[PDB]
């Protein structure tokens, strides 16, 4: 048994982070500064060659920043904080331009307690050292103010003859830099006069414990180094496999250990890391013939410091196809504070653009290793019905919901036209403009031809050629964007619970699969092998689920699209036929023509063989929708959190929808069979079916929210978010109050899922709740797009009316106004759309409520300049009184005057 | 210069009988309790040209008529008797064929229940289909609704055959191709325009063997994504309507709610040829609109194409009583020949293109325009 790891991926572009723009900066210029095509353009501009995330773990609260460096002489910084702050939202990233490329391993961070500022050390290929002070303002406010002293430039003397190779920030004024051919300097800066000096470090390893060319490398050359605290200590590994402890208080080597011997070059990767909790443990990597092994060491301090061993070997599991090579990219180490017996080692493996992440739970026997890993790796016929629209609609949806970067689309778009200038021009396009530009440019290249006896067009050929052009474009986009999938680094964030994974144009984090995920991806055998169990109905439930899965897989994209339109119709207009007439019609139109007679018989017979199948799937369906609830939070989530949650939700909801559909298909098949014992075994399945239809509804509703782009003109994120699903995500923002080791990411997802599936008579409808909030935030288009999901409850119908009213659909609004009443809702607190009605209801002592409603309507139609209806409702308010109230009578006749006069 | 007449009942829609030659001079107003028929009489007693409206009678249905279209089966005879057939949409989401002699309804054929629409019905059209000879073989009613469905209702000698086709969003406008009643156009709310042949599946595949299916969805034209050449930032606009242009349905006019309109010249402006002479020598073209612009005002009701002159359409600012006459051709010369100072409910061209009929909240108008 080996658990699976999954990740949530977010592209590093403005759109995915809900950013409004970029603060562009240029470092001060100095004297010796110094220094096919579309694919190279993408690579040069958008595919980072180094990256990481730094957490300022002591601020209020922590800022978590993701840096990347590109061959266009830039360093970009994105705020990737998952925790809520007391601060304004990050609506901007920063892009810093350099006269020369920042070197690999040439970016280092440090944080000052006083003045609450983050520092970046950067070294370019030209060997200039830059000292950059970050203002939080840069991320928050447009065209932010630059302090004069934001960038200081240094030209260290040791850089003239020696090539800087690795860095380790010691503090906000001190940094160590090791050299490629050997040696180590400490650069010490005085930020308050722009001057500096160095300290030559002699690598004074007096003793070690145990048991010719101009281009040439000394055995003491640093090949990996890390800074620890509150030991003023540097831990270094040498070219000749010596583990050294450097005391930074005295600049002397205090301890040295010779390690074992093997050839280690010429692949370049980190060899050392320390745990983030107590800088006291050290993980160390040993290359092998087969992936290597890992050691852990304890650091003991009294002056004299000891590096005492704890582990000789931690052997990684096999990466997949070992006739192609795999290289270590990076790794992290985490001890669990309780106490120094339990450790966690996260490892990232690289093979060109392929990647594997492994976790190891190691523990001490006074050892055991529990391992987990990630198993990381589209077509449709020309539409014959319009349930999901035509070729362009479908391809456009697919390309823009694919989790590829915006840049890959922009660069791909260039190729489908006639230019570095043009790329920057596309960057000033809105996402909708980009979508339109993609569609426009594809539609413009495809020509429709006459056929055949010149009696019309060849519609068939047009469709095929249009499809193929879209396909080519999608292939180019995926091809370019896949270069951005190269792994570069990983970082455990102790401030959050989270380990960040840094790709060349994407950030990600590790997560456990939810049950629904395990049940989606194959096969039945592996599902069964979950211990022990060793009983039905556990096994038998699984078996029936697979029957649902395999039935679902009988349907093509085109059939599925028709089925979802039928299910939509079923759950939006629930009254028409009886329950079991609908199942029969459904089976007749959608299942029967798609499912083979033998396969029907196969399902019947295997279902009959089960002891109480209905109970079994009932229980499994209960398991799948079962979710804990975390504490709902106050207040604001970061935008990045909302984006992250939305992506995971979209991914989970798709598996839920397919799962629910499989069961619906199954129930529909069963209840149409002329087999007494089968149907006898499912006698009261109507409640199960209705329950599934309700699940389907909410899930499919939210899936429609995923691609729904919001209009642009406490909980600040609600007004700055980009999609309807991110908006939903923000409303369900949640934290684990008792436990820190759980991130607000996992809690928000879980809470959101809980809100979807945990049901009762007393609760309000999720559609009404979400749409009502969108309305309050003036997202009228979103609302209108989603209006067909709102049910027949009075509040819902009233809200349908308000949405139509706002959409200039007066006649539809008025119709909805007259087929509902707010009479039972003069007390309800939950919906702020009810305030205007409830103010009137309170004014008139919750009496004559019909009239109050008609009065409210009158004033509402009046604001929208619908004076005829405002008049009629006023007359209706007058006609509707049941109890004497002079104040109400007066107010109504007042409104009548006001309304009649305005209509003429 | 223009005729006016007050209304006792609140209107919703106005249409001209153009489908029946002998009734080409009457106007229907769909309103709160039914349908009032008016006659356009050429008479003006002082001795001049100038039409007037005579309120003939009111067909009481007991509920609002929202959309309406005259049938060809409409006739006049001699007590003088108007024998009318009306394709109607009513407040209860029903689609109806209403049969009358004057005010009195002999029979209503109602499409509702399971087979009808289950939400607001936005548009309706009727067309005549002729068999082997020029005999009247079928009458066809098409309707589109917020239930994202196109419903075809065929009235055959044998009786009714109906079919429903899913749409990707609400269906806001539907129209049979003039002179080619087997093709129709549907405009969805999201701006996608679809040409649909309701015919090519029943003739070969549906009625018998050997069930070799053809795609009835001939073409999708995209509207919203292709605007901006004039010129709208239009923060999420939607389709107001789409219309066939020309007595042969050679062109297509799409109007967005923002005022942004687009024109395609798809087919030859001619009785026989489908391929336009223009396509024949300059080569196959793409499906980008040929010309586009933006009205001065947002267009709630959409474009009202001139029944005779292809390049001309009218579009109103419904709330403020302005009607702009647009010539597609003819870029940036702005003409607002009609300004009323009160809301417009609906308007349509006189069957002969001389006049406009306009319903406001309190009156119906006839307005002549020249050129």
């Amino acid at each position: 048994r080996m658990n699976e790891l999954k990740h949530a991926v977010v592209p590093i572009d403005l759109q995915s982070f809900c950013l409004e723009g970029t603060l562009a900066l240029w470092v001060p210029a100095l004297e010796n500064d110094s220094e096919d095509d579309n694919e190279k353009l993408f690579k040069k501009e958008c595919v980072a060659y180094d990256a990481g995330v730094y957490t300022s773990n002591k601020s209020k609260g922590s800022q978590t920043l993701r840096w990347s460096i590109f061959q266009n002489r830039t360093l970009t910084i994105f705020d990737v904080s998952l925790n809520s702050k007391k601060e304004p939202l990050s609506k901007f990233n920063v892009k810093i331009h350099f006269p020369s490329n920042v070197m690999k391993d040439g970016v280092a961070f440090s944080f000052s307690e006083h003045s609450d500022t983050t520092i970046i050390y950067a070294i370019t290929h030209a060997r200039v050292l830059y000292y950059i002070r970050l203002s939080k303002t840069w991320f928050q406010l447009p065209d932010a103010r630059l302090d004069d002293d934001w960038c200081l430039c240094y030209r260290p003397i040791s850089f003239l003859n020696q090539k800087p190779d690795l860095m380790a920030a010691i503090s906000t004024s001190e940094i160590c830099v090791s050299f490629f051919n050997g040696g180590l300097t400490k650069i010490i800066l005085n930020p308050k006069d722009a001057s500096h000096y160095e300290q030559h470090i002699d690598d004074s390893s007096y003793l070690f414990s145990l048991k010719f060319k101009a281009d040439y490398r000394s055995p003491n050359t640093i090949i990996s180094m890390i800074f620890l605290s509150t030991y003023n200590v540097l831990v270094m590994l040498s070219l000749d496999y010596k583990l050294k402890v450097l005391d930074l208080s005295t600049n002397q080597c205090v301890e040295t250990i010779e390690l074992s011997q093997t050839i280690l070059p010429l692949q370049s990767f980190p060899y050392l890391t320390s745990d983030h909790t107590t800088n006291s443990f050290i993980a160390l990597y040993y290359p092998d013939n087969s992936h290597g092994s890992f050691s852990i060491y304890k650091l003991n301090a009294n002056f004299k410091l000891n590096v005492v061993i704890e582990k000789g070997i931690i052997p990684p599991s096999l990466p997949d196809d070992e006739f192609i090579p795999w290289m270590l990219s990076d790794f992290q180490l985490i001890s669990s504070e309780g106490s120094q017996s339990k450790f966690l080692l996260i490892i990232a493996w690289k093979s060109n653009l392929n990647t594997v992440i492994q976790k190891c739970n190691l523990s001490l026997d006074q050892f055991s290793c529990v391992w987990s890993h990630s198993l990381d790796s589209t077509f449709f016929d020309v539409p014959t019905n319009m349930s999901s629209g035509d070729i362009s609609e479908i391809w456009l949806q697919h390309i823009f919901a694919h989790n590829t970067s915006i840049e890959s689309i922009q660069v791909a778009l260039l190729s489908f036209q006639n230019s570095k200038n043009k790329l920057d021009k596309f960057g000033a396009l809105t996402i909708s403009e980009l979508k339109n530009a993609v569609l426009s440019s594809i539609v413009s290249t495809i020509q429709i031809e006459p056929n055949s006896d010149l009696t019309g067009y060849d519609y068939y050929e047009y469709k095929r050629l249009l499809y193929n052009e879209w396909e080519r474009f999608a292939k180019l986009v995926a091809y370019l964007d896949h270069f951005g999938d190269e792994i570069l680094s990983i970082n455990f964030d102790p401030s959050n619970a989270v380990t960040y994974i840094n790709y060349a144009n994407k950030v990600a984090f590790i997560r456990d699969p939810y049950l629904i995920e395990s049940f989606d991806e194959e096969p039945l055998t592996k599902l069964i092998s979950s211990l022990e169990t060793d009983d039905p109905s556990l096994i038998e439930g699984y078996q029936i689920l697979d029957l649902g899965r395999s039935l679902h897989s009988c349907m093509s994209f085109s059939t599925l699209s028709e089925i979802r339109y039928s299910l939509r119709e079923l759950v939006q207009d629930l009254p028409s036929y009886s329950l079991f007439d609908t199942l029969w019609v459904f089976y007749d139109k959608h299942i029967y023509p798609n499912v083979d007679p033998d396969y029907i018989s196969t399902l019947i017979d295997t279902l009959v063989s089960l002891e109480n199948p209905m109970r079994d799937i009932d229980s499994l369906i209960q398991r799948l929708r079962s979710f804990d609830i975390y504490n709902h939070s106050a207040q604001s989530p970061s935008l990045f959190l909302c984006a992250s949650v939305a992506r995971v939700l979209d991914s989970i909801l798709k598996k839920f929808q397919v799962s629910i559909e499989g069961f619906i298909f199954l129930l529909s098949l069963i209840t149409s069979q002329q087999d007494y014992e089968l149907q006898s075994k499912f006698a009261g399945c109507d409640k199960l079916f209705l329950s599934l239809l309700e699940d389907w509804r909410l899930v499919s509703f939210l899936l429609e929210n995923s691609a729904l782009l919001l209009e642009k003109f406490t909980m600040e994120a609600l007004a700055s978010v980009n999609t309807a699903l991110q908006f939903f995500s923000a409303l369900n923002y949640s934290e684990c109050f008792s436990e820190s080791q759980i991130s607000p990411l996992h809690a928000t997802v879980i809470s959101s899922l809980s809100a979807i599936f945990i049901r009762d008579d007393t609760e309000n409808d999720l559609v009404t709740e979400l749409v009502e909030k969108l309305f309050l935030f003036k997202q009228y288009n979103a609302c209108m797009q989603l209006i067909g999901w709102l049910n027949s409850d009075p509040i819902a119908v009233y809200l349908k009316a308000l949405i139509y009213l706002k959409s200039k659909e007066a006649v539809k609004a008025v119709r909805c106004f007259k087929t509902t009443s707010l009479v039972l809702y003069s007390h309800t607190s939950q919906f702020a759309v009810l305030r205007e009605f409830q103010e009137i209801a309170e004014k008139y002592h919750h009496q004559n409520l019909l009239s109050c409603y008609y009065l409210h309507l009158s004033k509402k139609l009046f604001e929208e300049s619908a004076y005829i209806d405002a008049l009629e409702f006023s007359l209706l308010a007058d006609a509707s009184k049941e109890t004497d109230d002079e104040d109400l009578s007066i107010a109504i006749t007042h409104e009548t005057l006001k309304t009649a006069c305005a209509a003429g | 210069n223009q005729y006016q007449l007050p209304l006792n009942v609140r209107p919703y829609t106005t249409t001209w009988c153009s489908q029946s030659p002998s009734c080409s001079n009457l106007l229907a107003i769909g309103h709160d309790t039914g349908i009032t028929i008016y006659c356009a009489s050429e008479e003006q007693t002082p001795g001049s040209t100038g039409l007037t409206l005579q309120e003939l009678f009111t067909i009481q249905t007991g509920l609002p008529t929202l959309h309406l279209s005259f049938s060809s089966s409409c006739s006049y005879s001699e007590s003088p008797v108007y024998s009318l057939f009306l394709a109607c949409v009513c407040q209860d989401n029903t689609v109806r064929l209403i049969i009358t002699k004057n005010e009195t309804i002999i029979t209503q054929h109602v499409l509702g229940g399971k087979s009808g629409h289950h939400n607001f019905v936005n548009d309706i059209d009727i067309a005549d289909v002729y068999s082997a000879d020029n005999r009247l073989a079928e009458q066809v009613i098409a309707s589109v609704g917020d239930d994202c469905t196109l419903i075809i209702w065929r009235l055959t000698d044998e009786g009714p055959i109906l079919a429903g086709y899913p749409l990707s969003s609400p269906g806001i406008s539907v129209q049979f191709r003039p002179s080619n009643p087997n093709q129709l156009i549907v405009g969805e709310r999201n701006g996608n325009i679809r040409i649909f042949d309701w015919t090519l599946n029943l003739s070969a595949e549906e009625n018998s063997q050997t069930e070799l299916v053809k795609n009835p969805w001939l073409l999708t034209l995209n509207t919203l994504p292709l605007v901006n050449t004039c010129h709208s930032s239009g923060i999420a606009s939607s389709l107001a309507n789409v219309r066939w242009i020309g007595s042969d349905g050679s062109g297509i006019l799409a109007m967005c709610k923002s005022g942004a309109w687009l024109r395609w010249n798809l087919f030859a402006n001619n009785d026989y040829n489908e391929i336009s002479d223009s396509t024949m020598k300059l080569g196959p073209k793409n499906l980008l609109p040929n010309v586009q612009g933006i009205s001065l005002f947002p267009s709630l009701l959409g474009a009202c194409p001139h029944p005779r002159y292809m390049d001309y359409f009218a579009t109103a600012h419904s709330q403020h009583g302005l009607i702009q006459l647009i010539n597609t051709y003819e870029k940036d010369s702005n003409s607002i020949p009609i300004q009323l100072g009160m809301p417009i409910v609906d308007f349509c061209w006189h069957q002969d293109g001389s006049h406009l009929a306009i319903a406001t909240e309190g009156s119906v108008l006839l307005t002549r325009l020249m050129g």
